[PDB]
């Protein structure tokens, strides 16, 4: 047909999947530990025609970006949520026997006293136990988890989390509930103790707030509708243009 | 009449049509090829800023050939440019023609 | 779409990291030995259109040239590294540095932390503390069992006094690290800062000659935050916050015109 | 049709009008930033039916910076100073040209010499404020000293000098608040700091910026309203066009 239809078409598609991430990044403005993500735009092919004369064939959504900057603090009273202060990921085992990474750090425990998920309840590896005959839960900057005993003296030790950094932690895959999985491009799972070797360091009564700009996805919003409206008009005005000609010729 | 202007790589100025654009020698304008800003004047002077310069190292290279001739006196060709009626007849260079 | 959206965005970006740098300072506002941070703005490139200095047609330069600008970020957070008042305190493990100077502390992953709070104790080993997390300060000041007093000379000289002995015995001598230029350290929390690069080397040396401060025993620094200064800050802060979004709300208004009527 | 693109030059002209009051807005808070007013004239008129005049529309032919002195911040940092009067401070780009700006918010690197605080670019002529210094005196004439314990009377480290320009709006900005000289600016006049029309040296002061904000929202208002004016224009012209053909 007329190829303007459907070059407008790719930039109301590409604005459509960008208001998307849009919306996706407002509504997850409350989420603990939420990575924003940003479109990715990109020109289509360009052909070679009436032969040193190129038409560009629109645009597409390449690639939807996510930004790992570390988000704010929340202070908390409760003793088993936590955060990681710099580069790490929590470790969960999936039901399918997978290790999922993640970020949110709301915790609790397992009717067998076992560190798992706030949500769906996956556990948190290494398994931590608490015992019944603890007081208190403390857990160290460097993943040391330790609880009070009455009638001991110290501070018995019932385990040591770690976490995990990847190279690329934009190339995980997000599967929902806080988590990711590992691919391709995410590098190797770098596990080690949580406060050496370019790995941060666990921050207990603490969560990792959602670092969503809103003002920023407000603005982002403006232009999304205008440039979606604008293409909207070319498609109406081809749309006249084509019912003039048969008209007319 | 067309003033859609370009630089290819070797520096020679022309235009969309690919027509070169004659200078105040009456040859086609070469420019120093590693440029950094281009001013057109009001006047038809082309100024140029060698890559890497100072602000203070703009200077004057050529000017573009500006004709302002009796239009009764001109015919279209067969490629779209106006030519003399009157054959062997040269181009004067005006100075009041001005170029926005 | 249009220039202006992108130039007053970057003016709603700047407006609020600048925000969050008053909200730190008067956050910390009780924290003892802070020092308040100032967010530094600074011009985006501009866009050379017309060079100004140009040639104007012959014997005529432009006296200035279109350059548009493309907006403001805030492009640095200075620490003002000034001294703060003095809080008198009974305990006698708390201590201040009067004048230039950072207490060393042992960072668990082996590396020495700078800090500029006093406020120490003992573990159950008798080694001089931080209160916090519990780092070790450097050098190690043991304090024996059998001691009934602590006095922490000027020169940094740490003493107990021993029933049964007369003139108090020392039990090791504090030092503390000077920079050339303290802003540059990095802030990681926990009142410690690492050396950087633009930082400079760590100078060390007794805590009273070569520039370096003096420590004062049952003293401790308050943070340096003028707590007017961020509430007037705060209003400015706010108010061209706004008035950027203004010209968001022109440009989209704009805009919705054109679409109506072209 | 000439209508058509004699108001999409006042389109043009609106836009970059706006463009530069929304610089003027975003950097409200930046030190030492002076303000910039769009420059409008119209374009060249033709002499048509040859004694009638048409015109071609309007541009925006240049920015001009108004380089009027702002008003006065009073830090407690040691190291930001301000210029009180004409003159600007002078720093070293890596290019290796100087490069002048009027933001006075500086630091100390690792080897004490004063640079910018953002980049970090060297101030000429350098200073170094040696370690054994417990505070850093910059006198009303540029005279930097520092105070060294056990020794009566501040030592000397340097003198900072600062550079005038006849035409301060013919200065080419380059972002990061800072200017390189042009043909038109002038020749760089040095000089110490307070005497010969420089302005004077004022340690933990800041100038700030000189944008009138109340002005900029007027002026958002007078330039809305001209760019939905043409736009009416372009709109008739194409209903005009739109009738014609339909109508023949």
């Amino acid at each position: 047909m007329h190829p303007a239809l459907w070059v407008s078409k790719t930039g109301l598609d590409a604005q459509q999947t960008n208001i998307a991430t849009i919306s996706n990044n407002l509504a997850n403005a409350s989420t603990v530990g939420y990575k924003k993500s940003r479109a990715v735009f990109e020109d289509l092919f360009y052909q070679n025609i009436n032969q040193g004369l190129m038409l560009g064939a629109g645009s597409k959504v390449v690639a939807t970006q996510k930004v790992h900057t570390h988000g704010n603090a929340q202070t908390t009273t409760n003793a088993l949520d936590m955060m990681v202060e710099g580069d790490g990921f929590f470790q969960v085992t999936l039901p399918d026997g997978n290790i999922g990474y993640t970020r949110n750090g709301q915790f609790t425990l397992n009717g067998e006293g076992t560190l798992v998920t706030s949500g769906s309840g996956y556990p948190v590896e290494p398994e931590i136990v608490i015992p019944e005959d603890a007081i208190s839960i403390t857990v160290g900057t460097d993943g040391e988890v330790s609880v009070r005993v009455r009638g001991q003296q110290d501070n018995q030790v019932v385990g040591q989390l770690t976490i995990t950094d990847f190279v690329n932690p934009g190339g995980l895959e997000p599967i929902g509930q806080n988590l990711y999985l590992p691919t391709g491009a995410s590098g190797d799972p770098q596990e080690g103790v949580p406060g050496l070797d370019g790995l941060g360091e666990i921050r207990q009564s603490m969560l990792e707030a959602s670092n969503v700009n809103v003002t920023e996805e407000l603005v982002n919003m403006i232009e999304a509708q205008r440039v979606y409206e604008m293409n909207s008009k070319v498609i109406s005005s081809v749309d006249k243009m084509m019912s003039f000609v048969n008209q007319q010729l | 009449r067309n003033g859609n202007l370009k630089v290819d790589q070797n520096g020679m100025l022309t235009n969309a049509s690919g027509h070169l654009v004659l200078g105040e020698n009456d040859a086609p304008i070469t420019l120093p090829i590693p440029l950094s800003k281009i001013e057109i004047g009001r006047d038809g002077t082309i100024s140029v800023l060698p890559q890497g310069a100072p602000a203070e190292e703009f200077q004057a290279v050529d000017r573009i050939k500006l004709v302002k001739p009796n239009d009764q006196s001109l015919f279209k060709d067969t490629n779209g440019l106006f030519r003399h009626k009157t054959p062997n007849q040269p181009y004067e260079a005006d100075a009041t023609v001005s170029l926005q």
